[PDB]
RNA sequence: AGACCAAUGCCAUGUACGUCGCACUCAAUAGUCAGUUUUCUGCA
RNA sequence: CGUAAAGCGCACGCAGGCGGUUUGUUAAGUCAGAUGUGAAAUCCCCGGGCUCAACCUGGGAACUGCAUCUGAUACUGGCAA
RNA sequence: GCGGCCCCCUGGACGAAGACUGACGCUCAGGUGCGAAAGCGUGGGGAGCAAACAGGAUUAGAUACCCUGGUAGUCCACGCCGUAAACGAUGUCGACUUGGAGGUUGUGCCCUUGAGGCGUGGCUUCCGGAGCUAACGCGUUAAGUCGACCGCCUGGGGAGUA
């Protein structure tokens, strides 16, 4: 249905105020783009957020963890409190990433790409499953994972979600 | 919603041949925009762009020329959205990883203006980081507090900002231009045939797009 | 699923100021097994640092192809720069039997069984791009048959 | 602006570019049967 | 076939090649079917015999052609307007 | 290829409205014609310029560049030659395919209210879009998208030579 509108004796009146004869008749071809999709996110743009998200993963910088205990991480202003909820298993995962066997380049756009899923699906809590190693994606990835400026907070998974060899991983959300 | 009152269409020159379908065109050699296509394509514009920005999105106003601003900082930063006024880096979407420590680098640098260390140890060098507060803030302005690229881009003419219409283009962003009849529709999404240089036609125009940005069901 | 191949390494020279500098480019194509097929060029100073700018140019610029079962629907011709090539689906006509570096892509395209024959330059940097543009303009029944209404 | 400035043994040039790893142990539940007869037991 | 080899120095024009548009007729090209022929072997297909194979062999297909007859008339040609 | 002005004889092009013929068209191997300059033949002419030539310099040399002279030639009539980087290095004819700024030559309409405004043809210059192209670039005057006919190419040299 045509939307609502001046009128056309309006339009017409409009054309009248042009001054002098003040009408263009011009008649060429008209080509319309297609509507995008509402579901849109095309592949294209996912690998660019998986690109952007994987850009903050560097190798040479190396943030400060507490050393004793089990892996944990808080971003600064984010209460401490939350490293506590995932370490009592208060928060539960909705998605689930396994890194285990990946190279380290994979592993940083794996990671990335979760990063940015949970981002756009509002989801707060990821695990992240490294298995176990020695200088490896165990060790390496907590890393790269607190110089993230979406991540909030991580903590060593409990059992039921791989305990050691796996972390629970907090998303900031615009929600 | 109501009838553009005061542009009715300008470019005598470098007039292009893709804006032939949007001229009425008569007067004293300059090309008259055919109004009455684009209350149309306006309202669509407004339509589209509402529902995205009814999703929590991002829309990022682009205003580069004078006197877009500061009209674009008032229409943006009358919503809860971003802008951009000054010179549009090349690449601050398609590049947005490097341009992304640049906005890191303002902050640290404004956390350490207005509070912290700023009268610290030299007169000259805190002078010299200042006005790189300046350059930086006038560069980044409104973008500093995105912290994505944006779900939409509202470009106020086509020609001037070509660069920001391609790299949104080549990222999948809706393109809202404001084209004039010297412009060229690229990849605009949403084309609205207007007046690009005309202080009232752009305050008008942004005061409709600002306000269906935060309109408010309530 | 990823399944990566390399197609042409060389070593380009540039010519300085105090005699000549050496690097190397790759060339290679990614591709699933189910259309989706990528290349990537690549260039570097030695050659790992080369097929990995190939590689992870390739993942990303994949293009996707109408298959038929497990090879192409009719023939298609696609030219690029000095190189033009031909391709036949050879209705299961066994095997890939294609021109080097073009074996390469059309394998990792998935399909697997057509004829090929490229003409022209054989420059391998044009024959692919040479059957991508071809796999690409090449549509299928349910294509044809939604664009001329049935 | 616009004098004058000729020539420059013989060869092969190269090596050379093909990529990886991790682990681990603490607990219940042998056997125990019975226990004279009663009763005041602050008060308003 | 601008610059890699390759546009006659430029024209006029005979023989040659090609020829706008409508209707009618013909049916030469063209198409369809039929008949005669296109030797046998060889190639191809389905079988059979040598212990298998090579080999030999039964039947078919094929020999993409030519000639004649019967039709079709959209296109090309002939003729008339 | 054609450059003072005038006359005579003469070819073509383009535009405006209308009338007429009615496919009479396009290309073209052999064939025929025209074809810069230099050159050749016969007869004139000969101011300037100038191959050859001579002298002076320059130079290691200087059969050159530079200087001073200077003949054929350049000029006319008639005949020959038959070629050039004879080049938009782009055969001819026809059709279709976004634009912009000019130049030149017609014509129609509107207050011609001026050295205007709106169109519509012919030829031409520059820049550019899609497209094409190895690239460079071409780009409605195509090197784009097609059709008709012709000419020519097939590694460099030897050789466009014997």
């Amino acid at each position: 249905k045509k939307k609502t509108t001046l009128s056309e004796e309006d339009q017409a009146l409009f054309r009248q105020l042009m001054a002098g004869t003040r009408k263009i008749k011009q008649d060429t071809i008209v080509h319309r783009p297609q509507r995008k999709k509402i579901s849109e996110v095309p592949v294209k743009r996912l690998i660019q957020e998986q690109a952007d998200a994987s850009h903050y993963f560097s190798d040479e910088f190396q943030p400060l963890l507490n050393t004793e205990g089990p892996v944990k991480y808080v971003r600064p202003d984010v209460s401490h409190f939350e490293a506590k909820k995932l370490r009592r298993g208060d928060y539960s995962p909705e998605l689930f990433l396994a890194l285990a066997g990946l190279t380290q380049l994979q592993a940083k756009q794996e990671l990335g790409a979760l990063i940015a899923a949970c981002r756009r699906e509002h989801v707060f809590c990821a695990c992240v499953m490294h298995g176990h190693g020695k200088h490896i994606l165990k060790q390496q990835t907590p890393l790269w994972l607190a110089q993230h400026p979406h991540v909030m907070a991580f903590h060593q998974a409990p059992k039921e979600y791989g305990g050691d060899a796996a972390l629970l991983v907090l998303i900031e959300v615009e929600e | 919603m109501l009838k553009a009152g005061v542009h009715f269409g300008h470019q005598t020159r470098y007039w292009n041949p893709k804006m032939k379908p949007f001229i009425f065109g008569a007067r004293n050699k300059v090309h008259i925009i055919n109004l009455e296509k684009t209350v149309p394509m306006f309202n669509e514009a407004l339509a589209e762009l509402n529902k995205i920005a009814s999703r929590k999105g991002k829309i990022l106003f682009v205003g580069t020329k004078r006197a877009a601003s500061e009209a674009v900082k008032d229409a943006a930063l009358s919503c809860d959205q971003f802008f951009v006024n000054h010179r549009w880096l090349g690449g601050m979407l398609t590049n947005w990883k490097t341009v992304r420590q640049s906005i890191k680098r303002l902050k640290d640098l404004e956390t350490q203006s207005q509070d912290g260390t700023f009268d610290k140890l030299t007169k000259k060098e805190a002078l010299m980081r200042t006005r790189e507060l300046e350059k930086l803030e006038n560069s980044l302005g409104g973008i500093k507090d995105m912290g994505g690229l944006p779900d939409a881009l509202f470009v106020i003419d086509a020609d001037h900002e070509h660069i920001a219409i391609k790299e949104a283009n080549n990222l999948g962003i809706p393109v809202f231009a404001i084209v004039d009849t010297n412009s060229d529709p690229d990849g605009v999404d949403f084309v609205i045939p207007g007046n690009d240089d005309a202080i009232r036609a752009v305050t008008l125009y942004l005061g409709a797009v600002a306000a269906t940005v935060r309109e408010g069901r309530s | 699923e990823l399944q990566e191949k390399l197609i042409a390494v060389n070593r380009v020279s540039k010519t300085v100021k105090g005699g000549r500098i050496f690097s190397f480019t790759a060339l290679t194509v990614v591709g699933d097994g189910n259309g989706r097929v990528g290349f990537g060029y690549g260039k570097a100073r030695e050659v790992p640092a080369a097929i990995q700018k190939a590689m992870e140019k390739a993942r990303r610029n994949m293009i996707n192809v109408a298959l038929n079962n497990g090879t192409l629907q009719h023939p298609v011709k696609g030219v690029h720069t000095g190189s033009r090539v031909f391709m036949q689906p050879a209705s299961e006509g066994t095997g890939i039997i294609a021109g080097g570096a073009m074996r390469a892509v059309l394998e990792v395209a998935g399909v697997h069984n057509v004829l090929a024959k490229a003409y022209g330059s054989t420059n391998p940097i044009n024959v692919v791009r040479a059957t991508i543009d071809g796999l690409e303009n090449m549509n299928s029944p349910e294509m044809v048959a939604a664009k001329r209404g049935k």
